[PDB]
Order: structure tokens, then sequence, then C-alpha cells
RNA sequence: GUUCGCGAAGUAACCCUUCGUGGACAUUUGGUCAAUUUGAAACAAUACAGAGAUGAUCAGCAGUUCCCCUGCAUAAGGAUGAACCGUUUUACAAAGAGAUUU
């Protein structure tokens, strides 16, 4: 299927982004890949 | 104004207002960054690296040390380390300058 | 309208753009209807 | 904010602090256009490059990060230093990094990381 | 008053011929040349 | 036959009722449509206009124009356009079930856009994931009136008015839980008749009370959960593996 | 940002299809986030307008089409689907779907395909889905009420009866199957049927209709080999006929069991 | 546009809300071309949402 | 609307006088209307032990309590009222 | 419909009126949206409770949060705006010594 994309004109007295609001979002962390921690090797004084 | 207005009652407002540093403010962010900045170099330098109860223990030490000099009174702890020591002293003097 | 969608329905607004309350308002009302400069500002140009 | 780099060839800076992000803005509309996110701590240092990795940044989570700043993404991950680092460097002749911890001063490859 | 809508132009208004503006009376001689237009909304706006 | 003849006009202009509801607040909002300060007294009523399939369906505008949503209006028996409406003016069937067969995932038959959730009170449009075919009808008591009436006569006159709005694969009554379900061969008509019976009386011309029949709340009208009978249950994972097998036939014959 | 996931289905068949483009102009159905709305008709006088109901993150971890919600490959529903690949993995797998709100704005911004999807989304897995699905296919009143039930007469020529009861009935069949059965017979009739009864009764509209019904094969009537068995009913007959409460009527159910094993 | 009760004026309230920050402008454009003493009647092109 | 607004808005019907003699009118059926306390915050005068749990009660703490005004007048003249608190432990009713 | 052209009848009138007919001119609106209860506005009322520090009363200013509200607002206010008060077991070892399984 070959499509015309088009984007009509908006009636410039309504809001521009009708679906748009202030909502908050908790992103998942995903990640497949481990990163290596690569360090090498008297308490009372402190 | 009548735009923020209404993008206000269509969008909602923003979640995350950002507050400046105004004059009402400044003594507060003040203590925070100070507190930040003892705890920073204090938990650099210890060698065991243990920190959860540690830092609040030692910002606690920071606050007597600048009520005693704000009294006048000779902040000594005993069997306070000297490196720690030291480094709580400079920074009550730069909050007194 | 921007009166009615904020529920502020306490508030009348005359045909001579004069804004008073239909009844004294509890402090949470009071909290709740404290419309701004903007509202302000354009009710009495709309008076002028 | 704790540090801000100019970037050498774009009309560009680089600022972070305890908010534990990189905010690159645009000098002239101050948009505030790219914010990397990654590092788990407040962030010490940047520094500003003219090839990938465009910025590096050192923090208190203990690691220098390495950005594609147009994927806003890490091209590495350094994480060999123990404690906050600190300090930070770029060698003004050749593609390299210093960094610091307590008692831990690195050099670092910025083409390879 | 604060209680009474706008008047509708149509139904109140568009019917009732208006009464006559200020206007000086000019000498049809001595000021001839502005007489016949210097009254209307837009003077000498069809003189091409 | 509902093609034989043009759509009858259910309601005037002039007679269709006010948009402002009922009072329960001391002021009209303007723009919520709604009384504010204080909320008293009963949302629900009685509706005025009920449908009569025989007698109201026919052609429109919808039947020349390749029109696939039906009429909510004709279904809550107050449509004002009668023949010159764009939706349809009939029962649903299975010509237009067919028609419809793709849109009805996402769509209702009235073309009202589905949820992913059902509401909490179980009313409204209904759930794309679900795909249910029962009502739930309740609230039958205010739809007599509080009139004093047997289990099996209570059944009878739900097997009535149902039976006009679709086919029909299951009525029960339970008189413990006073509540009745009913569920259809197709779930374009369990939309359809839930908009039709929702609100109604059960009330017959014929009883003592009809001339007051406006009074109460009426029917409620809602989707009906899972049910919770073990042979209900095995009966759905009956057909729900025979749904299967016949679908393995069009993925194996199309690939 | 990713173009849209559309059918071909939905589509149709015109050689050009014009779409609009509306960025955040719609809320999604299943996470609630904005995204960016396409909506097209199939031809241009077409008088229905059909548009994207979830977004394209949404849709990918499905593999479904965004304007119909079957699956993008098979077109047919996650339930469907997720319930035959289950057939043929032993162990199960189920779009596991988000009912908090926050949980749903999370869920979707997972880069992780759910239930069958990924079984779907490549034609290698698909295609051995339908393989090994080939496989499968290749593999207390009673005493008072059983008097005013017809059950002591038969069926017969002569007697013209408008009214007839029915029993056997395997509680699988639904009432329309009945009506349809007996509209094939004739050619073309109320009826109720309490199931927990196992049986019920047939009205006509006129008594030629019954006389009709009667003419073609106590009688029996076929459902898919089920044999509902049916008697003349000349005392007419309403929903009270089978009893008052549940009990009665599984009561009454079992009475005509035990009936129907004496008469077999 | 009276009363706008009915479900069909949402798009309209939504449309009146937005038209409101340009209410100054539309004050600004009527009061400049208001008429002078000396004219009775002033026909004045508009332009309506 | 601001704390200290001159104007509230009267419906053109609204008669004053016919106003309170309908008020008047419904006065007598309203709960809150009649009810035989009136509440008020009020600080306690004097320190005070309650005697169902022996908790000390300091002078100047402030409290949520009941006014009643009693029938009886200091020499027939002079109005008395009853002040009533609830013990911040144990709830118990405290009045002098 | 207007108009150019060609046939039939008015009017041997080739223009004008009528009829038959070839061509040109003009070319796809609108909807993210249907009209009362079941796709979700808020206050108010009623009952009961009740005011950050702590002996008591009060000015505050912050911080953390998948709580936001009023406000043009990166100002300010919302009780210092609210939520915060609870819950708390292992990176677990070494030396002995007394009852005891084996
Ligand atoms: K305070
Ligand atoms: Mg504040
Ligand atoms: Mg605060
Ligand atoms: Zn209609
Ligand atoms: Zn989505
Ligand atoms: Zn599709
Ligand atoms: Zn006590």
């Amino acid at each position: 299927h070959h499509i015309e994309v088009v984007s009509k004109q908006m009636d410039p007295l309504l809001p521009r982004f009708v679906g748009k609001k202030a909502r908050k979002v908790v992103a998942p962390t995903e990640n497949d890949e481990v990163v290596p921690v690569l360090h090498m090797d008297d308490p009372n004084e402190w | 104004y009548i735009g923020n207005l209404i993008t206000r009652q269509f969008e909602g407002r923003s979640n995350e207002i950002v507050k400046t540093t105004t004059k009402q403010r400044l003594d507060a962010y003040y203590d925070l960054e100070l507190r930040n900045s003892v705890m920073d170099d204090i938990l650099e330098m210890m060698p065991e690296s243990i920190r959860q109860k540690k830092a609040r223990t030692i910002l606690q030490h920071l606050s007597e040390a600048w009520r005693c000099w704000k009294a006048n009174i000779p902040w000594d702890v005993p069997g306070m380390p000297a490196p720690i020591k030291k480094i709580i002293e400079r920074y009550i003097k730069s909050k007194a300058d | 309208l921007l009166i009615h969608r904020k529920g502020l329905t306490y508030l009348h607004l005359d045909y001579n753009f004069n804004l008073k309350p239909t009844k004294t308002l509890t402090t949470k009302e009071r909290k709740k209807s404290r419309l701004g400069n903007s509202f302000h500002l354009m009710r009495e140009l709309l008076k002028m | 904010v704790r540090t801000v780099s100019i970037h050498p060839t774009l009309d560009l800076i680089a600022t972070a602090g305890r908010d534990s992000v990189i905010k690159l803005w645009d000098m002239r509309t101050r948009i505030p256009v790219i914010t990397l996110v990654g590092h788990k701590g407040p962030i010490n240092q940047v520094q500003c490059t003219p090839v990938d990795p465009q910025v590096v940044s050192s923090s208190t989570d203990a690691t220098v990060r390495l950005w594609d700043v147009v994927a806003g993404k890490t091209m590495k991950v350094l994480t060999h230093h123990k404690r906050s680092v600190r300090a930070t460097a770029l060698h003004p002749k050749e593609f390299s990094v210093a960094s610091a911890c307590t008692d831990d001063i690195r050099s670092w490859g910025l083409a390879e990381g | 008053d604060d209680d009474e809508p706008p008047l509708s132009y149509e139904q109140h208004i568009e019917n009732i011929e208006p009464l006559d503006p200020i206007n000086l009376p000019l000498d049809s001689q001595d000021d001839e040349y502005v007489k016949d237009w210097l009254y209307d909304s837009r003077p000498l706006e069809e003189d091409s | 036959s509902w093609r034989d003849k043009s759509a009858k006009v259910q309601v005037k202009e002039s007679e269709l009722p006010s948009s402002i509801p009922a009072q329960t607040g001391l002021t009209f909002n303007i723009w919520y449509n709604k009384w504010s300060q204080g909320f008293a007294g009963n949302t629900r009523f009685v509706s005025p206009f009920a449908l009569q399939p025989q007698l109201h369906s026919g052609k429109t505008r919808g039947d020349n124009d390749g029109q696939l949503f039906f009429c909510l209006f004709f279904a809550k028996g107050m449509c004002c356009l009668g023949p010159k409406c764009e939706y349809l003016h009939h029962i649903p069937d299975e010509e237009d079930i067919g028609k419809l067969a793709l849109r009805t995932e996402v769509l209702d038959c009235f073309g009202r856009e589905k949820f992913a959730d059902y509401r909490e009170d179980m009313g409204g449009i209904g759930s794309f994931r679900k795909k249910n075919k029962t009502l739930y009808v309740g609230g039958i008591d205010g739809a007599l009136n509080s009139k004093h009436l047997k289990p099996a006569q209570i059944e009878s006159r739900i097997r009535f008015v149902f039976s006009r709005l679709g086919d029909i694969d299951r009525i029960r009554y339970v008189e413990s839980k006073n509540c009745g379900f009913v569920k259809f061969k197709y779930q374009a008509n369990a939309e359809f008749a839930k908009e039709a019976m929702s609100n109604q009386t059960l009330l017959l011309p014929s009883d003592k009370e009809w001339d007051d029949r406006r009074e109460g709340t009426g029917l409620l009208v809602k989707w009906a959960n899972e049910d919770p009978d073990p042979a209900a249950q095995k009966r759905l994972q009956e057909e729900l593996k025979l749904e299967s097998l016949n679908m393995m036939v069009h993925l194996i014959n199309n690939n | 940002e990713p173009p849209p996931n559309i059918c071909e289905q939905c589509l149709g068949d015109e050689a050009n299809i014009r779409m609009t483009k509306i960025p955040q102009g719609s809320e999604c159905k299943i996470c609630t986030l904005p995204f960016t709305l396409y909506h097209f008709k199939t031809s241009k006088r077409s008088n229905n307008i059909i548009k994207t109901l979830i977004c394209v993150r949404c849709a990918t971890q499905r593999n479904i089409c965004q304007c119909c919600m079957l699956d993008s490959r098979w077109h047919i529903p996650i339930q469907l689907r997720d319930h035959l690949i289950s057939l043929v993995n032993e162990e199960n797998v189920m779009t596991e779907e988000a009912k908090n709100d926050m949980m749903k704005r999370f869920l979707s911004l997972k880069n992780v395909k759910l239930g069958g999807a990924q079984i779907t989304s490549d034609p290698s897995e698909a295609d051995n889905i339908v393989d090994k699905l080939k496989n499968i296919l290749l593999r207390v009143d009673i005493s008072h009420i059983l008097k005013k039930l017809p059950l002591n007469e038969s069926f017969l020529k002569n007697p013209s009866t408008k009214s007839f009861f029915l029993y056997n009935i395997d509680a699988s069949i639904p009432e329309w199957k009945i009506t349809d059965t007996v509209s094939q017979l004739l050619g073309i009739l109320s009826l109720i049927v309490n199931h927990k009864a196992k049986c019920g009764g047939l009205r006509f509209q006129s008594s030629e209709l019954g006389e009709r019904f009667v003419s073609k094969i106590r009688g029996v009537l076929l459902i898919d080999r089920f044999r509902i068995f049916i008697i003349p009913w000349s005392s007419g007959f309403s929903a009270a006929s089978f009893g008052t409460n549940t009990a009665e009527n599984i009561k009454l159910s079992l009475s005509l069991n035990k009936l129907i094993q004496l008469e077999l | 546009h009276s009363d706008m009760a009915s479900k069909m004026y949402n798009t309209d309230k939504k449309a009146f809300l937005g038209a409101l920050k340009y209410l100054p402008h539309a004050i600004l454009k009527l009061l400049e071309n208001m008429p002078h003493p000396w004219e009775q009647a002033k026909e004045v092109k508009v332009l309506y949402h | 609307s601001e704390r200290k607004a001159i104007n509230k808005y009267y419906p053109p019907d609204y008669n004053p006088l016919e106003a309170e003699k309908l008020s008047r009118k419904m006065a007598k059926k309203l709960k809150t209307m009649n009810k035989s306390h009136a509440s008020i915050r009020l600080m306690t005068p004097f320190s005070m032990r309650c005697l169902e749990c022996n908790e000390y009660i300091p002078k100047s703490r402030k409290f949520n309590g009941k006014k009643e005004l009693l029938k009886e007048k200091y020499l027939d003249s002079i109005k008395i009222y009853r002040l009533t608190i609830s013990c911040p432990r144990c709830a118990n009713s405290i009045a002098f």
C-alpha cells in the first residue's frame, strides 16, 4: 500500500495537542548487559 | 498570561517546577550544599568506606561544632580522628567567614 | 465558561463584568476560587 | 551546579551538578537540547571533546562515562576507580583524559575507552 | 443594569432610525469645496 | 420485513427531552451540564421512551449510504431523524454482524470505541479484551415500581422483552439475588440490547401500575461477570477448545 | 519515530490511501500515554473513518494492528492466539495486562515482547507453530408439576396442537439452535428453555404451523446428534411449568433424566 | 450559542476558552474603529470564528 | 474572591425582608442551628489533671472545646458558660 | 445552464425562435466529534475527629515523594501545603569450657 500522509490544519482556537497532559511516568530501567567493576586488592584510628 | 492559564486548564500543571534561589531560600540551600561538601570529603578519606549510619553521625558533629563556634565554647570531642577533626574545623571556619 | 470549568459556580459574573460571590465562602472555597491578575485584567478590559 | 564545559567546535555548553545529569545547552536559544542520563550520583567534572565521545564526565558513583550526545547513550563506562572521581583533565595535544580518586590517578584513551 | 443581558441588536436596535450626529452647518458658498463630502465615513473614497 | 418500509419517526424534535438534568444541587454548571453546590437526590430515572422493533424498524439513509453502525437513539426509542437518519434503524442481524465483523473487535455496533478495562460499575460500552455476550439485568424491583411478582413471572417478562432484540443463547433468573442474566448469539446484539433496555420498565399496559411507571428507577442493564458455576465454566472451556480447533483450520489452510 | 503498524485488511484494496497524521493527538487505549494519531478512510466516499487506537510501541509489544488489534501476522485476537500457542507449548504463555495506570505507563516503555507476540513476530517460529498445529488437527413440587407436563401422552397426527413440550435438552445447546432447526423444518415460534431444567416449551403462531411441525420427524428433534425429544402440549405453558426456583428446576431435570433412561 | 447545554457544544466550549487569549486584540480592533461624533452608523468588516 | 469582598450577589427577585422571614422558618428545622453547644478554640486557663487517667494538662494548652450557655445567671443578670474539653490521652470529657 | 458548430421546422432569410445533436466551460464537501441516566468535574452537607517542634504557644525556610492545588510565573501562597511519626536479626567469625548425638 502506498500511503499519502497529510496533516490537516488545526482549529487555532482549540488546543493544539488533544492528547497532551502533564502526567508522571516511572521509566523501566531495562538493560541486557552487565557492567563489571574493575578494582584491585588499626580500625580504632577511624 | 491567559495562554498559560488556559494551558494549565487543559494540559495541567508541570510536574517538575524547579524553585530558584531567592533570598528566602538562601540559607537553607547554603546548609544543604555545605552538608554535602563535608560529607563528600569525609566519605572520600575514610579507609573503610562504611556509609549508611556513619554519615548521619558525622554531620551531627559538624552541627555541634557550629553551635560551639557561635557560643564561643571550645569544640573538642575525645577520640575524634585528627583528619576528620581538621575537615570539620575547615568547613566551620569557612561558614564562620 | 472559565469560571464554570473551574467549578466556581458560587461566583457570579454580572452582565457589567463585576465578579461577586453568591454566598459567604468557606476557606477551602476561597483558596480554590482565588482567580489571578490574568482573569481580572481580562474582565476589567471587557468592562471598559 | 558543579561544573561547566564549553564545546570546542559547536555553539554549545555542557553543565552538570548534584542532580546527576549533564544538560547540553544551545548557547543562543538557551534551550537544554539534550539531557544525558545514567550516573547514579552527583557529577563532579565534565569535559567536552571535538569528536565522539563528545562529553566525558566523572561522578561520585566512581565511574567515568564517555557519551554519544546524538544517541543520548554511553559509548563506554569506566569502573576502575574505587571512590568519587573528584578530578579530571584533558591532555591538550593527545586524545587522552586523566581522572583521579583518593590515591588513584589514571589516564584513558578516548578513541577506545 | 447589572442584571440585564446585553441587548439583541436585530430585535431592539436595527429597526430604529438613528438621530442626527454632530455636524457643524457648513456654508453653501464659503465651504463649497468641502460641504459635499466632509462628513462621510471615508471622505472622497470613491473620487478616483 | 423492515426492508419493506421507511423508518418511522419515533419522537418529534419538539417532543425531545431537555438537556438539563434533574436538579441535584444549587447551581447549574454551564460547562459540565450538571448541578454544582451539593449532591443530593438520585440521578437515575425511568426512560420516557422504549423501542418497539416491529413498529419502528425501517430503511434509512444509512442503508443507502452503506452504513455499518446502528442508531443509538433508535435503540433508546427516541430517534428524531427517522428515515433521514445516517444510522441503521433495525435490530442487528447476521448480515449486519458479517458487515461489522472487522470493526467489532474495537468498536460497539453503535460505533463507539471500546475500553481496555471495564468500569468498576460493569456499566458502559465494554472491553476489547473480553468479547462478552452476556448482560446482567438488575434493578428489577424498581423496573416493576416495587410490584410484587412471582419469579417465573419476572423471568417471563425478561424473556419477552429481550427476545425481541436478538437471537438468544440463554436466559436465567436468580431469585435469591433477584437478578437476571441474558446471553446472546452475537456480541452486537448484547451491545444493542443493553442500550435498548437500560433504564426501562418491565411493566405492562395490562398492569395496575402502568399509569405511574415513570416515577421510580428503571432496569439496570450491565455487562455480566464470568459465571462461577462449574458447569458453565466447563461449558466455556469446551466452546473455547472448539473455537481453537476451528481456527487451526484457517491458520493451516493459509500457511 | 517508528512508522504506523496497520494491516492490509484495514487499508483495503484501493491503490492509494490518503492518511492524516496528528502528533500527540490521541491517548493510547492500553497505556494512556499520548501518541501520534493516524486516521484514514478506505475510499474517499466511504462514510466510516478508521483511526489508530493504540500506539506503535504497544502494538509491537503485542504484534497487533493499531486499528483493529488483531495479530499482525495471523489476523486473530490476542486471547485466541495465546490460547492456540499454549496448546503447542506445554508451558503456558499469556499476555499479562496492567490494571493500575502507573503500571500501564511503566509496562509500555520496556522493549520486550509479551505473551504470544515473540512466537508470532518472526516467520520461523510462527511457521513452526502452524506446522505443529497440523499435527493437532490430524490427531420438591415435582410430583405436582409432572401432571402439568404432558408426559403421559404421545406424538400423533390427529390432535391439532399449537404448543409442544421439549425434553432431553443437553445444556450445551443454545436456544437459537433449537429455533433455527424448527425454522429449517418449517422452511421459514416462541420458545422457552430452562437449561437447569433440561427441558422447555415451544409455542407456534397458529395451528397450521404446529401441524406442519408435527408432520416432520413421543417424537424426536435433532441438534448435532443431541436427541431432543418432543411431546404435544395441549395444556398451555408458561415459564412456571419448570419450577419456581433453581432447586425445583434441578430436581425436575433429575426426574426427567430417570424418565428418559426408562424410556430408552 | 446562548445556552450551550447540549453535548454538541463541547468542542465549541473548548474553542471559546481558547479564544480568550485573543480578546485584547479584538478589543483593540473594536475600539480602534470606534465611530467618530460626525458619523451615525459605521459598517465595519469583521472576521469571525 | 478575596477575603475582604464588599458585595455579595443577590438574585434580582431577592427581597431581604421576605428572605429573612423564610430563613427564620427554615432555621427551626436545621440540625446545626439547633444543637446544644458551640465549638470553639480555647486555651486551658489553669493547670488541671484528668481524673480517669491522671494525665496532667498544663495551662495555656490549646484545645477544641464546646461552649454551653447555662440557664443560671450570676445575680440573675450575667451570662455563665460551661467550657468542655476532652483529655488528650484518653479522650474523656473534662468540663469547667 | 452559458457558448461554439452541424442537421430538422419556422423565415430559400443560412445570423434571430424551437427541436435533434458534436465539442468546450465547471469536477469529489465533511467527521479525532451522534442528541439526557452506564466511560467517570469539584465544592458543599452530615457525623466524628482535630492543629510541625514540646512543658506550653507561635514565626518560619528547606529537604525526600510513582500527592499536588492556587498563581502570568523560574515570584509567592496553600497548616512550615500535604504525605514523613512506623518497621527493624545473617558478608557472622575466633578462642576456650560444660552437657551430648557419632
Ligand atoms: K507555621
Ligand atoms: Mg512554602
Ligand atoms: Mg513544605
Ligand atoms: Zn436514528
Ligand atoms: Zn500505548
Ligand atoms: Zn487491522
Ligand atoms: Zn484522661
